[PDB]
């Protein structure tokens, strides 16, 4: 109807409430009915599209006013004018410093990206360098390393992941069993060990021909550690296939990050640090470098197999926002409900 | 066993045993005189539930007796038979110990491998797991039935 | 409110402007239609689905 | 590609571990070649002792093919 | 590792047979001492700290290793050897209730003897400190249990000396 | 958008100097090529509804994407992809005028991508329509105008692909 | 195909295409008109192929179509041929491509759980491809077929 | 990604047919494309750097992005500007040997819009970089793999714009 | 991995001198037997599984080692010795295909020996299965290309006793 | 070497070698009596291929041979004139091998930082090695050169 975008919040907030009020025709009818309108096109002047060149263009809803000027706006279904207008007043989001796009749905498998073409979203943000991201600890409050830092190595009972270790024997390791024994009880341990390895470096179970059965026999035998393990599984060809090939590159650093530490990346800093390992020297420089960071192996040890430390707040809220899994002092007063006192009284 | 389950998980929690395992210890020695009498059982009826229970499976699968099959033939059927009465034992060692492990790490770890090598159907022999499942309910009592299942089911999930 | 000099727009891609005139006629009058059907519609939904 | 035998004993310096800590206590290990610096750096810094290391795969004074 | 019953599944195992008369009367000697078992290994999960203080004041308080110069005198050291008594205590609890050392053959004495050689552990003070643990345990559960109670930390003595 | 023309006096603008030795050739290349050019236009704009035909009876018609769970099934979809063929046909024919890519850039793949993911339109499929396109108007306008159109349809192609 | 596999590992070492590379590519794009034959004749003739090495399979293996099998019935054997014709199909992608990664992502992932699901056996299957290499072999001239049956015993090796 | 060997393989198998002679016939074509795009691709692996270092000469340099206060003016701004350019010509280099532009948009199209736009970078002043990458490399790497480069740049560009 | 041409570069290396004729015979003769290796690959890589089953079927199978007593009697046993044998015929494959045994020196030969003689593995029956498997490849790829696979098929059976 | 990339791919991939490389392993070994003569004529050639591409960089880039720059006198001129054969020698080991494998195991890894200690410029050591490339495809057969400059230019890219 205008032939331009909206221009501020306050007018975002005063048309919203006409089309809430009033429906479209009451919305159509604000839209005519204006001054602005009248101005512009008159009574007979057919509405035009008052892009770049046509007048002065102000510097608020640039980038908003020219994607909707462009005819694959009735396919972004986010409204872009009000997100971008409230975000503006607020400080920074939950978000990865390179875009929306860039942080993957928080899944147990599956490296789920939001598509920059389909159904397209994008909401920036101007992160700086040092810019740390406010992750969720999966364990206890107080054991967040952002004050806790000594508190890299504790185990989240029952409020986080389960982890695994190789505190069982492996079996061969010594031969105290000289041959035959054939009850040894512990392998269906260090078998579920690596079971939760690889569920860990691919989140769902592998089919027959994809296992390292080298790298499994090898940790079975106890010639290379979990951590090594771990680098091999992440080393292998099926996980080059898998989320590093099919992937934009940061996307496949954050995927990676999020696989190999359970921990989304902090911010530019560690994202730019493994952004030029990977462009002068490659995948697997990158595997090998998340491994062999002191973070690894603070909050893993060498028969630690990596588990989910921290969340983000979206991915928490899809966790624990839904209608089963919430609590009811969540974001609601509870009243202590009680029987009443003239029931109280008539009980004998 | 299970006192090696608890001994197990206790030492992968890094505790000492629970009260409640010890009680569950402690319910295994008491009803252990019917958990070895049931192996009594099998071990004195071994021999007709592996036949029945084999001739039932060819009648409900006669592709594996049929020629051009894994199991056709005279050799092929004994050893078939051979087997399924290793399994049988396997169920007793299961069903006098009290855990299902020992089975899992004696016969039932590399089975899919074992039996991919020798062309054996795996459905087949979880069939005719299930078929001796039901020659031992039928003649066992029906709690005692109900005692063995559990452990005839941990073989029939583990095969498919 | 802006200001924009008349310099900008003396090179930038004048829209054209369609104004119905009582008068006009029929090839005018269908193109000022089909003008405001692509304003309303983003496209010429008259042409592409009648 | 060449690998390193390795057996080294790192000790605890911070905490009093309550579960079994002598597997990543003490250990024989095969690291790679390249990896074998960073590796003994990391266990190195850490504060272990290690008591021995040769080279399990491949030969000294290769030019090529090591890989 | 292995217990009775699975060491009885292994003898059944090797030789290929069924479950004999004299492995059910083992299985059935098993089932008769696993009684005495459990109510040895509750009065040691509950009395586990205790047994590791009358132990270590009966040998290592008041003593060189204790002393500056010793390998007590760090409390982070302290600390280490006190978990180092809980260990063994409950390792010979876990061997106990099994009744067999294959859990002590496959965990604990896998490397202990060279990585107490490797950081200067006093292998002859922690023997006295085993025999005072063996002493006390002994003290506190009777003969009847004690006896293999003993069985089982002289078979940890004889295997980490 | 702009025109070789337009690239031309740019990139003479951009650094400062004349059309001194190759502008002038891109320059008559251009005008020597411009009446040809305007002849194929005036084929493909008097012939239009023709190559479309062809396009879609050569390409896309009989296949899975006109039977019930295809993209072009129901009537409004058939009609959308026809007028798509349209946009490609006529900005193909404005781009191939303007001897620049530039119409394509900001009027076309500025939002085709975006557009086609958030509907679901098969992109190999609108490849082989547009392949179908660049031999039918091959065939109907000639071998060099053929090409000449079809550097800018091939550009398309690129761009859906 | 081999292209692809070769930028996806230069990608993965964040560099150019080594010249080795580079040279099995300019070889796969000179030779690849003998490849283009072969799948010409093996689409040319594709039901011949799918006729005779299933005609082989019931002769070699008639507990497949015995009572009890898994391709027992007339709409199961016309499922058998329908996988077979995929198979060939599959065969003739990768004669094309120059490279198995097609074969293996259409139709050799998960072929294991797909089949174990299905109840079919996999040996079967792979002595079917085994079957359609020996006919193909004696279709095609000798330096053809030896360089179009190491797809087929790719399929092999991924199979049984 | 894909090729257009994969491409074609794909779009034969989404339609569950075998390859007809349409689809030989792009093969073919693709066969007979092949080797100037080794020989290309042979060429930029040659001079990978110095396309980079003289395109970034003739556009950037001595500029108001290198200047102070433009987003190429640190050293770490200038090195990420230079990795970028690395990224752009060697998956535009990829794209020249699949043939196709699919790697474009799983690898580098996919959400580097939006990373442009939080990181602040003048998505101008790179679309200019890469019209010089593209000027620099049709300089050095002949007319038809000029071509191909310059088509594929221009995806990185549209992608970008 | 130490093939005849890194044997060859190796070679020209220590001495840093170039290629002379005497390191140019062997090289001459590694590409003469090269077709021959790769059609015996190619044969094995045909029937490997089969060559291991029938080898395992008529060589150990129904005796006393996969008998309750023996080493093979377990079906995790049973596994990995499937698994060994798979991997010593795909990597003395390997070996054929390269030339040299320094592959089964450096993946297989690297604690191997000590690995056996500690878990009890019997020498003699794997020397047995070994020389059924070299036996069932030279009855299947050839004569002279079977004996030449048993080459580096007895060189690793007398590495591993 | 290019068989030892497909051995130790087949390797880490835990499988038998792919019929694409497989293939290529045939053709390189057919191929090698052409690889081994562009061998023959480098290391016949070799002394004026490096006496003219060391002539041609000190005339287009004078300031080695300058006072003050990296190669000042006749003897640091010959050791830059050793290292220029010692890259022809790594040309010809790869050429020989059919792979960059050798140029990587002994000139390839740790250069940049290697003449960032020396002080050397590591885009002279490029222009040089183009000027080797130049000379040599002047002097020997273009079919030929085609498949040494490959290698060459490979050594060019790895330099710049
Ligand atoms: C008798 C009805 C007349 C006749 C018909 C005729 N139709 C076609 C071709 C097509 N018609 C359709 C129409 C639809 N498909 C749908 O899904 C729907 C909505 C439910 C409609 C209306 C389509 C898609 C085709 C193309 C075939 C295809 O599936 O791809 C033809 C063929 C023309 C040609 O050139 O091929 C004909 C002959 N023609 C008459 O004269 C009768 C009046
Ligand atoms: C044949 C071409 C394929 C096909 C197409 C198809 N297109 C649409 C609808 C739309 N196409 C566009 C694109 C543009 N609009 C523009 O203004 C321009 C530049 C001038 C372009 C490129 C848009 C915006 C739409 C949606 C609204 C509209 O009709 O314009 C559809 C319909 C989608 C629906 O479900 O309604 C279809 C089906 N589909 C195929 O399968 C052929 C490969
Ligand atoms: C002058 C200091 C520098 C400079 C300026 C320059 N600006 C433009 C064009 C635009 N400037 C704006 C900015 C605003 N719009 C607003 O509404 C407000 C706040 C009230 C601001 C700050 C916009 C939107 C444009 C585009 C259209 C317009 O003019 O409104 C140009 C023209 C670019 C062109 O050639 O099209 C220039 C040159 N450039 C310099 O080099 C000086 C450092
Ligand atoms: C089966 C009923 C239907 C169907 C299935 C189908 N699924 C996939 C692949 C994936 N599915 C998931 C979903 C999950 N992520 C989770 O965290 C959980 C719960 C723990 C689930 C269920 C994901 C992430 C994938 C991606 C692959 C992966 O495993 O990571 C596919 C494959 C699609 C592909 O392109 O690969 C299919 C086909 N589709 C049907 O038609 C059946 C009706
Ligand atoms: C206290 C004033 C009120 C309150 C607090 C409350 N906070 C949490 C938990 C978290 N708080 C944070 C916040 C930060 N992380 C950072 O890195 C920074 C900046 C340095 C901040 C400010 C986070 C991330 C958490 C999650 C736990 C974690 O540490 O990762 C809780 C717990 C929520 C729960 O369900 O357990 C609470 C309750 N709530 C009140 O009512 C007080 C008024
Ligand atoms: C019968 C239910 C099915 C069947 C049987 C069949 N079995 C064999 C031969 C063997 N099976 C095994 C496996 C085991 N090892 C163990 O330790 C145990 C018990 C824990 C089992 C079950 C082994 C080792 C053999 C070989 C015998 C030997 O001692 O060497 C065959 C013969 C295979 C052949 O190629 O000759 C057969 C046919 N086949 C079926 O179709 C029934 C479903
Ligand atoms: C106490 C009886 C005597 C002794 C103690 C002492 N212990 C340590 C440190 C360690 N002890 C172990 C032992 C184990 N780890 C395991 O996982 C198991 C089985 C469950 C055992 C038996 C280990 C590995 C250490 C190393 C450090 C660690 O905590 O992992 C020390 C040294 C502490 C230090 O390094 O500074 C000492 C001194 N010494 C005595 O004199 C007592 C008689
Ligand atoms: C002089 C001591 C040496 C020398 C210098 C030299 N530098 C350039 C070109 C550039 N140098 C920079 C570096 C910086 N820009 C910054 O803003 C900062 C930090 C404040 C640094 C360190 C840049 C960006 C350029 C590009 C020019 C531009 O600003 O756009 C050249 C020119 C090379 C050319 O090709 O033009 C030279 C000659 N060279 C020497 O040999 C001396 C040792
Ligand atoms: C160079 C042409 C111009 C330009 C570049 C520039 N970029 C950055 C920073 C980043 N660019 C990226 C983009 C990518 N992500 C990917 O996955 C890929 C390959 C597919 C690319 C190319 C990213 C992630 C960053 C962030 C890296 C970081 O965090 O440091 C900068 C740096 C800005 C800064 O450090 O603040 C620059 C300068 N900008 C220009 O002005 C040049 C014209
Ligand atoms: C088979 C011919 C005979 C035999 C074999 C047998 N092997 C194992 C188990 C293992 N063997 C290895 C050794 C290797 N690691 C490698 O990477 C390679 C190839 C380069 C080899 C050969 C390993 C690691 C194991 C697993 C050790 C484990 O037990 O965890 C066994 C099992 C021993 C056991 O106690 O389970 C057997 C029986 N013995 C025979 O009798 C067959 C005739």
């Amino acid at each position: 109807i205008l032939g331009r975008g909206p221009s501020s919040r306050e007018e975002v907030q005063k048309y919203f409430s006409i089309v809430s009020s009033g429906g479209l025709p009451a919305l159509v009818d604000a839209l005519v009915d204006s001054q602005e309108y009248a101005d512009y096109f008159g009574e007979e002047t057919v509405p035009y599209l008052r892009g770049l060149g046509v007048e002065a263009q102000e510097c608020r809803n640039w980038g908003m006013q020219q994607d909707l000027f462009s005819y694959s706006a009735p396919f972004r279904k986010v409204p872009q004018f009000i997100t971008t207008f409230a975000q503006y007043d607020r400080p920074l989001p939950d978000q990865h410093v390179y875009g929306s796009g860039n942080d993957p749905l928080e899944i147990q498998f599956g490296a789920i990206f939001p598509k920059e073409t389909r159904n397209p979203s994008k909401r920036p943000a101007p992160f700086n360098k040092d810019t740390k991201r406010i992750l969720i600890h999966r364990g206890p409050a107080v054991n967040n390393q952002v004050g806790n830092p000594s508190a890299v190595g504790e185990f989240p009972g029952s409020l986080g992941a389960k982890v695994f270790r190789l505190n069982g024997g492996l079996p061969g390791a010594k031969v105290g069993k000289n041959t035959g024994t054939s009850v040894k009880f512990g392998e269906s341990s260090t078998q579920a060990l690596i079971r939760a390895a690889y569920r860990q470096v691919f989140g769902r179970d592998l089919y027959e021909g994809q296992r390292l059965s080298v790298a499994e026999i090898q940790l079975e035998n106890g010639d290379i550690s979990v951590r090594e393990f771990i680098k091999r599984l992440a080393k292998s060809e099926l996980f080059l296939k898998l989320y590093w090939a099919p992937h934009y590159v940061c996307k496949a650093i954050e995927y990676m990050h999020r696989r190999l530490l359970g921990r989304p990346t902090y911010g530019r800093q560690e994202m730019n640090q493994y952004f030029d390992i990977a462009s002068k020297q490659g995948f697997y420089a990158v595997v090998e470098a998340m491994i062999d960071s002191k973070e690894y192996s603070d909050a893993f040890g060498e028969d630690t197999v990596p588990y989910e430390r921290y969340l983000t707040p979206g991915g928490l809220q899809m966790r624990s926002a839904r209608v089963g899994s919430l609590r009811e002092d969540i974001g609601q007063r509870v009243d202590k409900e009680v029987t009443p006192r003239f029931v109280e009284l008539g009980q004998v | 066993s299970i006192v090696t389950k608890s001994i197990v998980n206790a030492d992968a929690e890094a505790r000492y045993l629970s009260p409640g395992e010890l009680d569950r210890i402690k319910a295994f020695v008491t009803g252990g005189a019917a958990r070895l009498r049931i192996a009594e059982t099998l071990t004195g009826s071994r021999e007709t539930i592996v036949k029945q229970a084999g001739d039932r499976l060819f009648q409900k699968r006669p592709d594996i007796v049929s020629p051009g099959g894994n199991a056709y033939g005279e050799e092929m059927t004994a050893t078939c038979l051979r087997d399924m009465d290793y399994y049988l034992r396997l169920v007793t060692y299961g069903v006098v110990s009290g855990d299902v492990t020992p089975i899992e790490e004696i016969g039932l770890v590399g089975v899919r491998e074992m039996y991919r090598s020798l062309g054996t159907p795996i459905e087949a022999v979880a069939q005719s797991v299930r078929e001796m499942k039901e020659v031992a309910s039928g003649l066992m009592s029906s709690d005692d039935a109900a005692e063995a299942s559990a452990y005839f089911d941990f073989v029939i999930g583990k095969m498919s | 409110g802006l200001e924009l000099p008349q310099s900008y727009f003396n090179a930038a891609a004048k829209r054209q402007k369609y104004a119905m005139k009582p008068g006009l006629s029929a090839l005018e009058k269908n193109a000022v239609i089909k003008a405001a059907y692509r304003q309303i519609f983003e496209r010429d939904i008259t042409k592409a689905y009648s | 590609m060449r690998m390193f035998r390795i057996t080294a004993c790192v000790p605890s310096q911070t905490r009093i571990r309550t579960q079994r800590e002598l597997q990543n206590t003490y250990f024989t290990k095969l690291v790679p070649y390249d990896n074998w610096f960073r590796e003994q750096q990391r266990i190195m810094k850490m504060g272990g002792k290690i008591v021995k290391v040769e080279l399990a795969t491949g030969r000294p004074g290769t030019n090529a093919g090591l890989a | 590792m292995q217990d009775a019953i699975t060491a009885v599944i292994n003898s059944a195992d090797v030789q290929g047979k069924y479950l004999d008369g004299a492995a059910m009367d083992k299985l059935k000697s098993y089932f008769a001492s696993g009684e005495l078992r459990v109510r040895a290994a509750s009065v040691i999960s509950a009395n586990a700290a205790t047994i590791v203080k009358e132990a270590v004041a009966k040998s290592l308080l008041y003593s060189d290793v204790t002393r500056p110069g010793g390998n007590m005198y760090t409390t982070r050291r302290y600390a280490a050897c006190i978990r180092d008594l809980d260990y063994y205590l409950r390792y010979a609890t876990y061997a106990m209730l099994a009744g067999d050392a294959s859990i002590l053959d496959e965990r604990v004495l896998n490397g202990l003897k060279e990585t107490y050689n490797s950081l200067g552990v006093p292998i002859s003070s922690t023997v006295q400190a085993i025999q005072a643990i063996k002493e006390v345990t002994a003290s506190l559960v009777g003969a009847d249990a004690g006896k293999e109670m003993g069985v089982y930390l002289d078979y940890i003595c004889s295997g980490l000396s």
